[PDB]
C-alpha cells in the first residue's frame, strides 16, 4: 500500500549533477512532508532536509543548504533532490522517508528502497578474473580453500557461483573493495576435502551486467 | 542540533540473553525513535515516540528512557535480532540520528581456518602480483593481518574484506590481499601472511616461496 | 562633571534596570542563554553602578570602583552585543542555561525556529519561538542602551578623577 | 523633598525604563495585549515622568505636571497589577493588540497556553507558549515595581508642594 | 475561544447553480476546518486545512481563504449536496464550530396544501383534544400557521413539526397541533387554522365547526 | 477498517450520572486523542475535551471542566466519558472522534455515530394512537388527507407504516414533538384520492418497541 519508490543506482560523474527520484503511491502525497536522509558508512545517517508538496515549502540541514535542491510534483505525486557539483564526499544511499506525526511526536514511517549514488571518473570495465588455485598453501587440516579474484571490473554488482550454481555450501564471497584506481575488485572462495582437488574441477562462475560480461575459470592445483 | 551518542557500538549478546543499548543526547530531548537497519535494506522504524514498539516489531523488545537518556532493550535476543540500531530525535532543527549500536550474535570462540593463495600466473601474465590470505570461520569479530615478504613488514598495500557474520555458523570470515607489481613479486621471495586472533595461542602464519607450486 | 548628585542617581537606576533587566532574561526560555545571563554580568555590573553611586556620598577609593563600574560598562556593552550576534547572524557561543532554569524548559531552542517539516512553517509553534527570539532580542538591546549609557557617564567621571589627580 | 536634583533624575530614568519596558512590551506577541499596551501607559506615563524631571530646574505650573506624573504612577500601578491578573487569573479584559503588531502574530494567544490535544502537554510548541507568558508576566511585574517607585517619589513632592503651598 | 460566524444562515440553491457559504473568525486562525452533516448522521470530514478536499469529497466542492475570511464554494450544487455544513477551528483551544450553513434546493414555489383534522371522539374518550392543521407539499421553507377559535387568536397551546425536504420532490410538509382539554374543546365551537405562505396570494384557512362530522 | 462504536442512545434521570463508551478498533488506540463533542439544535457543536490514552492526560472545555471526566482503558480499547448531574441541558448528541495531525493542522478524521443521551423523569408510557378521520375538513382540490396522531409516548422511536407496508406513496410522518408533559407526541399522515376514502380502509400500524407495544387503527370518514 503506502509505498516510495527510488532508482536503485545512479552512477554519476564528478562535478555533475544528478537528480534522483522518489515516486510516492497510496497515500494523498501532498499531504505529508517528504525527507531525504544521507546515508554513508563513515558519518551514519544525515538529514539532509525537506519538502511539503502540498505548498512547495523546504527547510535544509545548514551542511547541505546549497548541495541539495528539492522539488516535487503534484500530478505524477513524486519528489526530486538534484545534488550539484558532485565529489566523492556525495557517494552515499540517499533514501527518501515520509514523516508523520504520530503518537505525539514526528515520525519516519515509511522509506523508500534508497539510491547508491556512486560518484566516479572510471569507465564501465570488465572483470579480470583470476583464479586463486589451490595448494597446500591453501591446505590446512585436510580441508583445502580455493577461490576466484574478481578483480578491476567497476560498477560494484558482480554476481559469483559455483559450479553454474550446484556448489553453494562452504563458499564465501566478499564484499568488493574499491582500489586507488578506481575499480573494484572482489574475492570468493570455497573449502572443500583437499582430496577433491583432484579429480573435481571446480569451476567459478563470473558475471558483471553492466559491462554485460560473463567469464568461467578453472580452479585446481593443475597450475601454480 | 543535537548529538545522539550510542553505546556500546558493538553488541555482542548470546540468543537469549537479555541487553540493553543506550542512547544518549547532548541535550534533553522530548523522545527518542529508534530505527532497526540489516545491511542492504532502508531503516526499518522499531520504536517511536520512546516507547511505542512499530507495528510488527516483536514485543520481545521495549524501549525506555527519559530527557538526556534513552534505552532499548530485548528480554532475550533472537538470531534475528542482528542488526544495527539507530536512535533519532526530532527535538531539535535538523534531526539526528546516532551512530548506531550493531547488534552481534555471540558465538564460541572459533580459530581462524588460515589460508594464502599466490598471484597465480594469469595475474603475472597481466603484469600484475595480488597476494591472498584467508581467514574462515573465525570468531570473534576481531582479528589482525600481517604481511610479511623476505620477514620484512608490508604496510598500507593490502586491503582487508570481511563477510557478514554468517547467518547459520556466526562465525566471520576475513580475505586480506597484499598487491604488488609483477616486477616486485618477482624480487622477492619469501611471502608470509600473520594472523593474530584470540581463537589462537600465539601468532599464527601461513607461507609460501615464489617458484614453488 | 560637578553634578554627582544627579549623575550619582542615574547610576543607580542604571544598576537597578540592569538587574532588572538580568532576572527578566533569566525567566526559562530553552537549552540555551545568553553570554550576558552565563557570565552574570547584569547582576554584578547592575550591583558595581549601585556601589559606584557611591559619588553621592559626596578618597581614591572612589576611583577604584568608578574604574571597577568603568570595566564593567565597557564589558557590558560589549556581551550584549556579543548575544545580539549570537541570536541573529550565527550562535558561535552555546552558553548552555544554568540547570535549575533548563528544568523548566529542557526541550526548546530560542537559537533556531526554523522547524525542520516545512508544513511547520505556518505554525503557532513555530511563531512562538520566533517571539521568544524576538523578545531576547528586545531585552538585549535594551541591555546594551542602558550599559552604553552607564559607559558614558563614567566616562565622563573618570576623566575628571585623573584629571583632578 | 530638598534633593530636587537627585529626585528629578530619578524620574527621568524611571521614565526612560517605562518606555524601554513598554517598547519591548509591544514586541510582537499574539491576538491579545496586555492592558497597559492598549492605554500606551508606558508612553504617555513614560514621558510624564521625564516632563516632572522638570523640577531638575529647580510656579505652580510644576504643581500641575507633579500632580499628572503622580496620577500616571497610580495608573500605571494599577493597569499593571490588573494586566498580571488578566494573565494569570482570568483574561478578563480582552484588549486586542494593535493591527500593525498582530500581523507578525496572526495566530497565537498567550493568554491560555494548555493544548486542546492532551498529547501535546509534552510538545515544544506549549513549552513556548508558557515561555512567553512568563516573560509577559515578568516584565510587567517589573514595570509594577518601577511604576510603584514613581509614586512613592511624586507623593513625597506633592507632600511637600500642597504642605509649601 | 474564537466565535466562528457562518453566512448564510440558509443557502438555497437550484440544481447547477454555483453557490459559496463563508464562515469568518472572530480573530485570524491558521486554517479551517469544513464538515458536512446530513441528519441522523455524525459530521463527516469533508474539507482539511482550508482546501483539502477529504477522501470521496466530490472535486465538485471546494475551499478556499485566509486569516479572519474563509469560505466553501460548490460549482454546481447536486441533490445529494443538501446538509449542513460546519467550519471549524483548532488555532485556539477549546476548538470551535461554526453554526452551520443548511444547504436546501431551490425550486418553484409551492402553495401549502391546507388540511384540518378536529379532535376525534377516541380522543374525547381520553379526555383530551388536539386538532391537527396540515400544509402539504409548500415550498418555500416559510411558512406560519395561526389558530382561531370562534375567530379569537390561540396563542403557546400550539406545537409546529417540519418534515425535512422530501429528497424527490423538494417541497416541505408541516403540522400544527392545537391542544386542549375536552372542556375547552367542549366549549368553543368553531376552529380554525389560518395559513399565511408566499405560494398564496393571501391569508387562507381550513376550519370546521363542533357537531359537524 | 477505522471505526469507533458508540451505544446509539441512552435514558438517564435526572441528576443521575451517565457512563457513555466509544470502542475504538482498526488502530493503535494509544497513538491518538480521542475528542468528545457535543451536539444540540440550540447550541450546535461543542468540543468537551479530550484524552490521550497513551498515556492519560485530558483537557477539558472551561464550561465542561466539572461536567465531563474522561477516561480510557488501553486492553478494551475503549474511551469513556461521564457526566455527573445530569438535567435537561444534558441532553444532546455526544460524539466520539478520533484527531489526527494531518496536512499541517488537527483533523477530526473518523467520528462515532454519536450517542443521545435523554435526560428525563417520565417513563415508558406507550404510544395512545387516535385516528386522525378524513373528512371535507380535510378535503381540497379533489385530494383528501388522513392520518394517526401517535400521541403522549415516551422513548422516542416509534415507527408508523400504513396497509401494513401496502402504503407509502404519498405518506408523510413528523418529528416527534416532547410536549410539557415530558412525553413525546407525532403525527402521520397520507393524502390519497377523495373518493378513495369509501371502499378502502387505510389502516395506519403503529409500533413502540421500548414499550414494546403494537397498535393499528382504522382511519376513515365512517366516523367523525
Amino acid at each position: 500500500q503506502v509505498q516510495l519508490q527510488q532508482p536503485g543506482a545512479e552512477l554519476v560523474k564528478p562535478g555533475a549533477s544528478v537528480k534522483m527520484s522518489c515516486k510516492a503511491s497510496g497515500y494523498t502525497f501532498t499531504s505529508y512532508n517528504m525527507h531525504w536522509v544521507k546515508q554513508t558508512p563513515g558519518r551514519g545517517l544525515e538529514w539532509i532536509g525537506a519538502i511539503y508538496p502540498g505548498n512547495g515549502d523546504t527547510s535544509y540541514n545548514q551542511k547541505f543548504k546549497g548541495k541539495a535542491t528539492l522539488t516535487a510534483d503534484k500530478s505524477s505525486s513524486t519528489a526530486y533532490m538534484q545534488l550539484s557539483s558532485l565529489t566523492s564526499e556525495d557517494s552515499a544511499v540517499y533514501y527518501c522517508a515520509r514523516s508523520t506525526y504520530y503518537g505525539g511526536d514526528w515520525y519516519f514511517n515509511v522509506w523508500g528502497a534508497g539510491t547508491t549514488v556512486t560518484v566516479s571518473a572510471a569507465s564501465t570495465k570488465g572483470p579480470s578474473v583470476f583464479p586463486l588455485a589451490p595448494s597446500s598453501k591453501s591446505t590446512s587440516g585436510g580441508t583445502a580453500a580455493l577461490g576466484c579474484l574478481v578483480k578491476d571490473y567497476f560498477p560494484e554488482p558482480v554476481t559469483v557461483s559455483w559450479n553454474s550454481g550446484a556448489l553453494t555450501s562452504g563458499v564465501h564471497t566478499f564484499p568488493a573493495v574499491l582500489q586507488s584506481s578506481g575499480l573494484y575488485s572482489l574475492s570468493s572462495v570455497v573449502t572443500v576435502p583437499s582430496s577433491s582437488l583432484g579429480t573435481q574441477t571446480y569451476i567459478c562462475n563470473v558475471n558483471h551486467k553492466p559491462s554485460n560480461t560473463k567469464v568461467d575459470k578453472k580452479v585446481e592445483p593443475k597450475s601454480c | 542540533q543535537i548529538v545522539l551518542s550510542q553505546s556500546p557500538a558493538i553488541l555482542s549478546a548470546s540468543p537469549g540473553e537479555k541487553v540493553t543499548m543506550t542512547c544518549r543526547a547532548s541535550s534533553s530531548v522530548s523522545y527518542i525513535h529508534w530505527f532497526q537497519q540489516k545491511p542492504g535494506s532502508s531503516p526499518k522504524p522499531w520504536i517511536y515516540a520512546t516507547s511505542n514498539l512499530a507495528s510488527g516489531v516483536p514485543v520481545r523488545f521495549s524501549g525506555s528512557g527519559s530527557g538526556t537518556s534513552y534505552s532499548l532493550t530485548i528480554s532475550r535476543v533472537e538470531a534475528e535480532d542482528a542488526a544495527t540500531y539507530y536512535c533519532q530525535q526530532w527535538t531539535s532543527n535538523p534531526p539526528t540520528f546516532g551512530g548506531g549500536t550493531k547488534l552481534e550474535i555471540k558465538r564460541t570462540v572459533a580459530a581462524p581456518s588460515v589460508f594464502i593463495f599466490p598471484p597465480s600466473d594469469e595475474q603475472l601474465k597481466s603484469g600484475t602480483a595480488s597476494v591472498v590470505c584467508l581467514l574462515n570461520n573465525f570468531y570473534p569479530r576481531e582479528a589482525k593481518v600481517q604481511w610479511k615478504v623476505d620477514n620484512a613488514l608490508q604496510s598500507g598495500n593490502s586491503q582487508e574484506s570481511v563477510t557478514e557474520q554468517d547467518s547459520k555458523d556466526s562465525t566471520y570470515s576475513l580475505s586480506s590481499t597484499l598487491t604488488l607489481s609483477k616486477a616486485d613479486y618477482e624480487k622477492h621471495k619469501v611471502y608470509a601472511c600473520e594472523v593474530t586472533h584470540q581463537g589462537l595461542s600465539s601468532p599464527v602464519t601461513k607461507s609460501f616461496n615464489r617458484g614453488e607450486c | 562633571m560637578r553634578e554627582s548628585k544627579t549623575l550619582g542617581a542615574v547610576q543607580i537606576m542604571n544598576g537597578l534596570f540592569h538587574i532588572a533587566l538580568g532576572g527578566l532574561l533569566m525567566i526559562p526560555a530553552g537549552i540555551y542563554a545568553p553570554i550576558c545571563v552565563t557570565v552574570w554580568y547584569p547582576l554584578w555590573g547592575g550591583i558595581m553602578y549601585i556601589i559606584s553611586g557611591s559619588l553621592l556620598a559626596a578618597v581614591k577609593g572612589k576611583m577604584i570602583m568608578n574604574s571597577l563600574s568603568l570595566f564593567a560598562a565597557i564589558s557590558g556593552m560589549i556581551l550584549s552585543i556579543m548575544d545580539i550576534l549570537n541570536i541573529k547572524i550565527s550562535h558561535f557561543l552555546k552558553m548552555e542555561s544554568l540547570n535549575f532554569i533548563r528544568a523548566h524548559t529542557p526541550y526548546i531552542n530560542i537559537y533556531n525556529c526554523e522547524p525542520a517539516n516545512p508544513s511547520e512553517k505556518n505554525s503557532p509553534s513555530t511563531q512562538y519561538c520566533y517571539s521568544i527570539q524576538s523578545l531576547f532580542l528586545g531585552i538585549l538591546s535594551v541591555m546594551l542602551i542602558f550599559a552604553f549609557f552607564q559607559e558614558l557617564v563614567i566616562a565622563g567621571i573618570v576623566e575628571n578623577e585623573w584629571k583632578r589627580t
